């Protein structure tokens, strides 16, 4: 299991991998790491699975909720803070989450770190998982704000990749997601055994 | 203080094809190292559009499908209609998760048709996280059956293979080798073969026998 | 008086009588009315559809209850679809906890037993609805009736406005019911329904609502294009 | 493990906080900020266990807030310091909050307050404080050189000393520092002192 | 230990128609000095101290929740309480923490507001109330404090040998415990007046 | 009963912030319990006039003056009773 | 702590020890371990020494206002039927194993084990307390289809002092009691009033 | 006085009977049913050239496929269209598609006789909600329109008139009906229908009209979208 | 009058009239009458059927209370059935608790309980109906129960309630039940059902009955159909 | 409860042509005392229903409580019903996973026997909510001692006769006093037919010593 995103002058890149493990047994190798909020808000998956699709899943009801009474989409600081009150309340009863809420807002873009340990913090680059370590050094060496869109795209599945090569347990496919101001686009999906052949 | 669950055994496998879904189970009910019945069917009959998997603990198993033929006919009361495969799945997603702190020690591999007539296998955990695919092997064997299958129908590992689509006759005979595969190895499968194929027509079964040892 | 023994339920006129709950069986002799009869084989409704306007459609006056029971409603349609979710509640939990389906006969007392507790404490209303019950189950099909909290076992039961007459013509043909077949049996049910109307008004695709369950047969509401077999038939007015 | 200093002087209060956010073998945020307005001239200071901190944090922050929207004038720090202290203090219940905190305020009438305060929620009003691993490093520094009497300009001397000691000595990479002072004329926004 | 923690060391001692209380001022955690002036003698009347060591957090809470009943008894009632009435009201709301208990153990030293008898007392952290006519004291150096307040205390003493007495039960004893110490105050209560005093101690 | 209730207020006040209460904050506490009953729960209204006096360190030397409506003001001089 | 009751025609005997330890010290030596729940019903109490007072108080409460509505005296059956629910009711908070014993005039005499439970069953003889498993293979071997009075006020004596010679745990005195119809008659042997049995010396 | 649970010698609560007695106060709606789709006309009428025209709303949003009409005592639509939006995203989140209109109706009359003042969870309704619905959607057995009135009792239409207009304009929907009308002529209709009964001048400024289509979501008319309409009158 | 408004309100000559307007409710409906005899006791009742539409076995007035209770009703029979179940529950929570069958005396005193309990408050009314309990066991012998809505409860050897009640307990006292057996019982029962019945008004009714005594071994059963027919035709030769 | 004191060892079953019988000793076991020795551990529920439970014998009597108050609280109504066992059977399955589910369970584990319409049923319930049927069931030790003879001849024979079946539980109940530590030589055998419950007991297995003699 290894995610990342990183905000940049053309919005929010999203990446993520697709192996899903029981042990030393793994179990799927396509699991939609990103899950899919609404027309411009992206949550995903670190952790336990179900634990982040349920909360996510009600986030998206909380915001449609929202955008029905108060006529307006919710911003990520709001959506993500209360992504924060819903899990803040279960500590210590073992839940397991890793979460980054990406959207584009009047702030511009959007990328904030939530997880079950209730920490919520902003920043420019992030990454969670077991194999996140590993994607860390690739991402940085590479990263600055004036990144090209493919570019981009070639860094975030080059790490996502080098993530997958060092971790056993990570792997399955990479999943590449594109927010922009006018809404989120999927870009790939690749897998492992092809980019290996390509790099 | 009472250890609450006992590993009641068994493997479910469910395969989505072009225009139908099969679904098998064993019939074998195991405690450890006995063997309480030999004719147990596993394939529970939701609707005329989706057959239900169990595996795990045996008293969840009774439980929930007891909650989920309730849950049918509230929907057939309140809307007028039959649910759809992808409307019974997310509704047992929010019935396996709101038992979040005492979890439904169930596997659920739920078959059968969508509204437009091909094949949906949805594979769940006890906790309700669940995702849809072609095929999926379930419950205590699954890392005997899921590794052939990765062979067979998603055709990894092979060069110069055409990639065929899923037809009926080859997947039958790939259910039956890879039960018998099953048996031949892990003494928590065996004892009969039950297969339900969901298919516009209906539901129809097909018994076959395993090792009885 | 009339007025100071017709403010509460639960004030006994001095002639041993409770004015609000003989008040209450008006809102069942104003509705619309309903026919119910039976077989040894089926349970069959025969109910007017009110709507209200005519580019409204027409009311449900037959609701789905469970497989194997549907009722009817004449009066306060919002309390007797109250008792239909209750009967649902109960039919659910019966098949929960037993594995079998609750005898008719039991639940319609424990009807009974729930509309009698508002006719006995203070600030509460009877429920103002009384109904036809069709159900089959071990011992046959069935037709009660239940706003006084009393019930009733019956051969051929017809309530609502004007049932007099439809209550006569079932007096007169009662004897037939139990060796017809499910296509006659539904055709004295209309007859005797049409008994109760002006007589300019004739049974249509659209007004006349009809439940039908058997041995074999679920249960099933039968609508303007099912209604058509069964309307052809007949013997006119 | 998360750094706070503060230093009170005779009518400015000057505090500082380290600006990382860790994950159990790296940072996650380099621009990390653990001070949190209260109102125009008090802010609390909030480092401990993550999700206590900033939930705790902020439902002081919304009855200061609420208290000014009911009143129409602030709360002295006294006042807040003391509230915050028995939010936290009711501990032995089904909330506890491992929260460690340091508040600043100025009020008209007493001046400069700073007060010290631990997941215990003892309340300790100093001249000086710090916590994290890093205190035990440069409380030695702060009573070495401080005199009651210090100007801003022998505190930011001094805290550079202090960070200088935290660059030197302490385990953790602690590179970045956020400085703010607090006096009569509210809440002033300090250079960034670097590594 | 959970009551040795943050340290602590308060004691009373009786005289002749006057008492004195005296108490640590060091507030620390387990190793840790923070500060050097820290308050656990509050006042509750003219004539009338209460002196709570043990957890510090535990001292700010039961003196705040007993600050709140002693000025509703007082306002609802018209008068300064007696001491003997302070007692059993710290006993009570100790009490009521039973199986949740505060950690402190209170003493009270004070005098009569009416007859002026002198008054002493300690607590357990618990709610007995333990009246003696010679001294209490309490804290993590209970041991040092009762080896000097055995020899020192002699009955029916004028205000300066109870100073003093007090003074050197509370310095020796204080300067043989680690996690106590760092300066302390002395309080006499009199007839016609309160003398506040600090001494000098070690600071290590 | 009121002014029972208005040491309550009061010291619940200084429980929580450790500070003596302003003014004006014991009178629209008391107001608003004096409105509570005038609308629901059914029982009769209390029938008193309470006049205010208090210092605090925000405004010095104040005066109030309340109903069993719930209002208040602040006063330099007023009267109420007989005449 | 050994406590008995035999069955006969007309009646019940009851027999107890009278040495309550905690540890391996004697706290008393005189308790009496026999409590009237009603006239002639007595129940008896091993175990844990709070459970068995506090829930026969409770018994004697609806027992004795129960009597009072139905104008009658009180079925022994009855009184065991409130400790089963009862003691089965707590039984996770209760280490109590009561043997209740007495007399009715619908029924006779009755003795019905009430083990560690909340279950009930009525026995011909029924021995209980930690001393209880020295005399099982006594009163196997000796009890009578039928005893008398005497008989069974010697079997009750000698069955309590072989059990208070062989358990640590009991001694004392014996407190026997006879229930029947014309009331309950209650006695003491101490001393050299309890039967003595020579120990196995080498000859 | 008298409970609100009392029963007249005719058989009805007196409080039923009064709040259809306030249903025929409101502003009256319009809703028609065709095959490609319903449409919904309201008058706002307008009181006062201060008041912004664009606040008032008196046709809603509840789902993306679901509209609905109300008229009378607007202030009780509130309470029950909160209730029916939070039913129709909880069958969104817990079935995962769209619920019916018919369902949607039903939940929503349900709490329509759940009044009452002894039984009372803490704070909960004492009378009749005095608001009479017209709910037009699309679902998988197409477009259709309910009706719901004061006495819990809700049915099928395909056009109603609601309200202090009612009367005539339900004989006028039942002149211009046919099964075959589309939805641009329905708009046209239903605008000639309420202009007919308006007191006010029929502008953009006080009326509001909304479709629901199979192929588009709810689409609330804007300014000009009603203007382009209304220069046909 | 002002002071009939409220079970809850004495009137200034000391009578509570919601009680004494309910115990005109009672005589309203249809007699039945109970005869407690040497070994047994048998129940009779009149029970109308006012459209011959309804099947056989609508609006029973004879209720199961415990396997060895019956019970008779007269009046309102809504509220006869709610205390019908009150006595269900009643002898169910006494079977659990005390483990053996419910003594009829102790029954009655709770269910007179229950019916008191309602005619002292104005958030209830009173119940508006009588009824009547027997039993039978080995050691108790048999036993009849009355309960006016009242709630004041008495032990009888012969009744009658409802709207024929003096006619029927003056033609019950000419009879010698303490030594009859009950198959000779049924038949004065069946007798004075038919004598007191009103066959000008309120036409076309069944005759219901049922015993509890020895011969059923205390279980409480209905009447077989050979016997309540053959004194049915005893009663219609009597009756002339 | 968490702690079973008074105990029932093995009971049987096995399906006949024409009904079920079970069997089960008359033994309460405290640990390893033989402490209660005439108990009876079969529940006669109606006319055509049965029920034998090992395990923790409390908890019996408190089902004997609840189920005979259920058939007679039925019985009150007399409208022609009766449970079928299927019915008791799932309600045993839904009471003891209910228990299950508070943490408190009832140390049980049940055999449900009965005859209606014309066919046997036979029904297992644990303490835990396992539930199924059998042509043949065994409890306890009885599921590793005698329900291999169970199977074994259900396998050459799926239907028996009544004098079969009695004969192949009573060989069984030899096997278990031979070789179960907590059983007891005075049993009890219960059938249901056509005609209703019988209960038949105390009996007795008679022994074969014989290689005793087979040591030297």
């Amino acid at each position: 299991t290894t995610t990342l995103a990183f905000k940049f002058r053309h919005g929010v890149i999203v990446a993520a991998d697709s192996r899903a493990t029981a042990g030393a047994y793994i179990a799927s190798q396509t699991v939609k790491k990103v899950i899919e909020i609404n027309p411009y808000l992206l949550g995903t998956m670190a952790g336990g699975a179900a634990d982040c699709s349920f909360w996510e899943r009600l986030l998206a009801r909380q915001c449609r909720i929202y955008e029905l009474r108060n006529k307006e989409r919710i911003s990520v600081a709001a959506a993500s803070k209360l992504l924060a009150n819903m899990v803040y309340q279960y500590k210590g009863m073992g839940l397991s989450m890793g979460t980054m809420i990406c959207g584009w807002d009047k702030r511009g873009p959007g990328l904030y770190y939530v997880d079950s340990e209730g920490n919520r913090i902003s920043g420019a680059t992030f990454s969670v998982g077991s194999g996140s370590v590993y994607a860390y050094g690739v991402m940085d060496r590479g990263y600055s704000y004036d990144l090209e869109v493919e570019q981009a795209y070639d860094l975030a599945r080059r790490a996502i990749y080098q993530a997958t090569y060092r971790d056993a347990y990570s792997g399955g496919a990479v999943n590449l997601y594109h927010v922009r101001e006018d809404g989120w686009i999927r870009v790939s999906s690749d897998n492992v055994a092809d980019l290996h052949e390509k790099y | 203080r009472f250890s609450p669950y006992v590993f009641n055994g068994g493997t479910i496998l469910a395969i989505a094809g072009e225009d139908f879904a099969i679904v098998a189970s064993d019939t074998r009910l195991s405690e450890g190292f006995s063997i309480h019945t030999r004719d147990s069917p596993k394939c529970y009959k939701l609707t005329d559009k989706t057959v239900i998997g169990c595996s795990g603990f045996h008293g969840d198993c009774l439980t929930l499908t007891k909650i989920i033929e309730a849950r049918l006919k509230m929907y057939k009361h309140s809307n007028n209609k039959a649910m759809t495969t992808g409307a019974i799945a997310a509704m047992l997603s929010t019935i396996l998760y709101s038992r979040r702190f005492f979890p439904y020690y169930v596997y659920n591999i739920i078959g059968g048709l969508d509204e437009e007539g091909k094949g949906a296998v949805y594979s769940f955990d006890p906790v309700g996280s669940y995702q849809r695919d072609s095929f999926k092997a379930g419950g205590s064997a699954s890392a005997m059956l899921q590794p052939l299958l990765d062979n067979q129908v998603g055709f990894k590992n092979m060069q110069n293979v055409e990639h065929v689509p899923l037809s009926l006759d080859r997947a039958m005979r790939l259910v039956k080798d890879v039960f018998i595969s099953a048996a031949e190895r892990d003494v928590y499968t065996g004892d009969a073969l039950r297969i339900c194929i969901v298919t516009k027509e209906g539901i129809r079964e097909e018994t076959v026998s395993l090792r009885k040892d | 008086f009339r007025n100071q023994y017709d403010n509460d339920v639960t004030v006994w006129s001095p002639q041993g009588r409770i004015h609000q709950i003989e008040y209450a069986m008006e809102a069942v002799k104003q509705g619309s009315a309903t026919v119910g009869l039976k077989s040894k084989t089926h349970a069959v409704l025969v109910a007017l559809k009110r709507a209200q306007s005519e580019l409204a459609a027409h009311q449900k006056k037959i609701l789905h209850v469970d497989n194997h029971i549907g009722i009817s409603i004449a009066g306060l349609t919002a309390d007797a679809r109250l008792l239909c979710n209750f009967m649902r509640q109960e039919c659910l939990d019966s098949r929960f906890v037993f594995d079998r389906p609750l005898p008719v006969s039991r639940l319609v007392s424990l009807i009974g037993s729930k509309t009698q507790i508002p006719t006995q404490r203070y600030g509460r209303r009877p429920y103002g609805v009384g109904l036809l019950i069709a159900g089959y189950d071990d011992m046959g099909p069935h037709i009660f009736q239940t706003p006084s909290a009393n019930y009733f076992d019956c051969r051929a039961m017809s309530i609502g406005a004007r049932s007099q007459s439809a209550r006569t013509y079932l007096e007169r043909h009662m004897s037939e019911f139990m060796e017809c077949n499910l296509n006659e049996l539904v055709k004295h049910g209309l007859r005797a329904l049409r008994e109760t109307l002006p007589a300019e008004q004739d049974l249509t695709t659209k007004n006349v609502s009809i439940g039908i369950v058997g041995k074999d047969l679920e249960f099933t509401i039968y609508d303007d294009d099912d209604v058509s077999p069964f309307l052809e038939g007949l013997e006119e007015r | 493990m998360e750094y706070l200093i503060g230093i009170q002087g005779p009518d400015y209060v000057l505090v500082a906080s380290d600006r990382v956010a860790a994950s159990n073998i790296v940072q996650m945020k380099d621009d990390h900020d653990k001070m949190f307005k209260m109102s125009e001239k008090i802010l609390l200071l909030c480092v401990g266990e993550a999700g206590d901190t900033v939930q705790f944090a902020e439902y002081i922050q919304k009855n200061v807030q609420l208290y000014k929207m009911r009143n129409g004038y602030e709360l002295s720090p006294t006042a807040a310091a003391n509230f915050t202290r028995r939010n936290l203090a009711d501990l032995r219940s089904r909330t506890p909050y491992h929260v460690n905190l340091l508040l600043a305020g100025y009020d008209e009438h007493e001046g400069p307050a700073l007060y010290y305060m631990d997941y215990l929620a003892a309340l300790a009003k100093a001249p000086f404080a710090a916590h994290g691993y890093g205190a035990f490093l440069t409380l030695s520094i702060l009573d070495r050189y401080y005199t009651p009497t210090i100007s801003r300009e022998r505190a930011v001397e001094l805290l550079r000393k202090c960070l200088e000691e935290l660059q030197k000595r302490f385990i953790l990479n602690l590179p970045t520092f956020s400085v703010r002072i607090i006096d009569k004329n509210g809440i002033h926004d300090l250079d960034n002192i670097s590594f | 230990s959970i009551m040795s923690y943050n340290g602590g060391a308060v004691m009373a001692m009786k005289g002749k128609n006057c008492v004195a209380i005296a108490a640590d001022r060091r507030f620390g955690i387990q190793a840790q000095m923070v500060t050097t002036d820290f308050q656990k003698i509050f006042p509750m009347g003219d004539r009338l101290y209460i002196g709570l060591a043990g957890l510090a957090t535990d001292v700010q809470t039961v003196a705040q929740r007993l600050k709140f009943r002693l000025n509703l008894y007082e306002l609802k009632e018209g008068r300064q309480i007696k001491p003997y009435t302070l007692m059993s009201m710290v006993a009570n709301l100790l009490y009521e923490k039973r199986f949740g208990p505060y950690y402190t153990e209170p003493v009270i030293a004070g005098l009569d507001p009416k007859t002026f008898k002198p008054f002493i007392c300690s607590l357990d952290l618990i709610g007995c109330p333990m009246v003696t006519d010679d001294f209490v004291v309490s804290g993590t150096c209970a041991e040092q404090m009762y080896g000097m307040c055995e020899s020192l205390w002699e009955p029916n003493m004028d205000p300066d040998h109870l100073f003093e007495t007090i003074s050197q039960a509370m310095l020796n004893a204080v300067d043989r415990d680690a996690v106590s110490g760092m300066g302390v105050i002395v309080h006499i209560i009199e007839k016609d007046k309160i003398t506040t005093r600090t001494l000098k101690a070690r600071m290590d | 009963v009121l002014t029972n209730e208005l040491r309550l207020i009061a010291q619940r006040y200084l429980l929580q912030y450790q500070e003596p209460i302003p003014c004006e904050q014991l009178v629209t506490a008391l107001c608003d319990i004096k409105q509570a009953y005038t609308q629901f729960g059914g029982k009769r209204p209390f029938g008193v006039s309470l006049l205010y006096i208090g210092w605090d360190k925000h405004y010095g030397f104040q005066l109030y003056q309340s109903d069993p409506s719930g209002n208040y003001g602040g006063w330099k001089a007023t009267c109420i009773g007989n005449n | 702590t050994t406590i008995m009751a035999v069955q006969f025609d007309g009646g019940v005997v009851l027999g107890a020890d009278s040495r309550t330890t905690t540890g391996s010290y004697i706290a008393n030596r005189v308790t009496d371990k026999l409590t009237p729940i009603h006239d002639r019903i007595f129940c008896c109490r091993s175990g844990s020494a709070a459970d068995t007072q506090a829930v026969a108080d409770a018994v004697t409460y609806q027992l004795g206002f129960h009597s009072i509505e139905l104008n009658e005296p009180p079925l022994v059956h009855t009184a065991a039927s409130l400790f089963k629910e009862m003691c089965y009711r707590y039984r996770e908070d209760l280490m109590a194993g009561i043997i209740i014993a007495g007399w009715d005039p619908q029924e006779g005499g009755q003795v019905y084990s009430v083990p560690m439970g909340g279950m009930m069953v009525r026995q011909s003889f029924a021995i209980g307390g930690s001393g209880s498993s020295y005399i099982y293979g006594y009163v196997d071997a000796t009890y009578r289809e039928g005893m008398t009075k005497e008989e069974c006020l010697q079997f009750t004596a000698n069955a309590l002092a072989l059990a208070m010679e062989r358990d640590g745990s009991s001694g004392g005195v014996i407190r026997l009691a006879a229930i029947a119809e014309s009331g309950v008659e209650r006695q003491v042997l101490l001393g050299d009033q309890i039967p003595k049995f020579a120990v196995a010396t080498l000859p | 006085d008298r409970g609100v649970n009392t029963f007249s010698p005719e058989g009805r609560l007196f409080q039923v009977e009064y709040a259809i007695e306030a249903i025929k106060l409101g502003s009256t709606a319009i809703g028609i049913q065709t095959s490609e789709g319903v449409c919904l006309a309201v008058e706002k009428r307008i009181t006062s050239p201060l008041m912004e025209p664009s606040s008032i709303e008196k046709i809603v949003e509840i789902d993306a496929h679901i509209g609905c009409a109300m008229s009378g005592l607007i202030a009780d639509a509130k309470t029950l269209i909160d209730k029916a939006r939070v039913e129709t995203q909880n069958h969104w989140f817990t079935y995962n598609e769209t619920m019916t209109v018919e369902s949607v109706t039903q939940a929503v009359s349900n709490l329509a006789l759940q009044f009452g003042e002894e039984d009372a969870d803490p704070g909960a309704m004492s009378r009749p909600f005095g608001v009479a619905l017209l709910f037009g959607g699309v679902d998988e057995k197409g477009p259709q329109l309910f009706h719901m009135d004061p006495s819990g009792t809700f049915v099928q239409c395909d056009a109603r008139a609601i309200g202090s207009a009612s009367e005539g304009a339900q004989s006028s929907l039942q002149e211009v009906y046919h099964k075959s009308m589309t939805l641009k002529e329905a708009i046209k209709s239903s605008l000639i229908i309420l202009k007919q009964v308006m007191e006010e001048k029929l502008n953009a400024t006080n009326i509001e009209l909304a479709t629901v289509q199979p192929g588009q979501n709810f689409h609330m008319f804007t300014k000009e979208e009603l203007e382009e309409v209304i220069k046909d009158i | 009058t002002g002071y009939d408004l409220s079970a809850s309100t004495f009137s200034p000559d000391g009578r509570v009239f919601q009680v004494e307007y309910a115990m005109k409710a009672v005589e309203n409906s249809s007699t039945a009458i109970g005869i407690r005899c040497k070994d047994g006791v048998v129940f009779g009742v009149e029970k109308l059927v006012l459209s011959k539409l309804y099947e056989e076995g609508s609006n029973k007035r004879l209720f199961n209370v415990d396997r060895h209770v019956g019970m008779a009703v007269a009046g309102l029979l809504a509220d006869a059935r709610s205390l019908a179940d009150i006595a269900r529950e009643e002898a169910s929570n006494f079977r659990s608790n005390f483990g053996y069958n419910i003594p009829l005396k102790h029954l009655a005193d709770r269910v007179a309980m229950y019916v008191h309990a309602y005619t002292l408050y104005s958030a209830v009314r009173p119940f508006g109906c009588s009824f009547m309990l027997g039993s039978y066991s080995v050691n108790d012998g048999a036993q009849l129960y009355m309960i006016d809505p009242s709630g004041v409860s008495y032990g009888y050897w012969g009744c009658a309630i409802g709207k024929a009640r003096q006619a029927a307990k003056t033609e019950i006292e000419k009879l010698q039940m303490k030594e009859m057996t009950c198959r000779d019982i049924v038949k004065e029962v069946a007798k004075i059902i038919y004598i007191v019945h009103d066959e000008v008004k309120d036409k076309a009714f069944e005759l219901e009955l049922s015993w509890v005594g020895e011969l059923t071994n205390g279980r409480h059963e209905i009447v077989p159909k050979d016997i309540r027919e053959e004194a049915e035709k005893y009663a219609k030769e009597s009756l002339k | 409860t968490q702690n079973p004191m008074v105990t029932g060892t093995s009971v049987l079953g096995v399906k006949f042509e024409g009904g079920v019988v079970i069997a089960a000793d008359m033994l309460g076991s405290y640990g390893s005392l033989a402490r209660f020795r005439n108990i009876s551990r079969i529940m006669r529920v109606n006319n055509s229903t049965m029920l034998g439970a090992s395990g923790d014998y409390a908890d019996f009597q408190y089902l004997k409580q609840v189920l005979g108050q259920m058939v007679i609280d039925e019985e009150l109504l007399g409208d022609g019903h009766s449970y079928s066992p299927r019915a008791i059977h799932s309600w045993l399955t839904r009471a003891m996973y209910s228990r299950r589910s508070k943490m408190n369970p009832l140390w049980n584990t049940m055999v449900i026997g009965g005859y209606a319409d014309g066919e046997s049923f036979l029904g297992y319930v644990d303490m835990l909510g396992v539930a199924y049927e059998a042509p043949s069931l065994a409890t306890g030790y009885g599921a590793y001692l005698a329900q291999p003879l169970l199977r074994e001849v259900l396998e050459k024979q799926p239907v028996l006769s009544q004098t079969e079946a009695r004969d192949l539980v009573e060989r069984c109940m030899r096997v278990l006093y031979y070789r179960d530590a907590r059983s007891y030589n005075r049993f009890q055998i219960a059938t249901v037919t056509e005609k209703g419950v019988e209960i038949e007991g105390p009996l007795s297995t008679e022994t074969n010593w014989d290689i005793a003699h087979m040591i030297s």
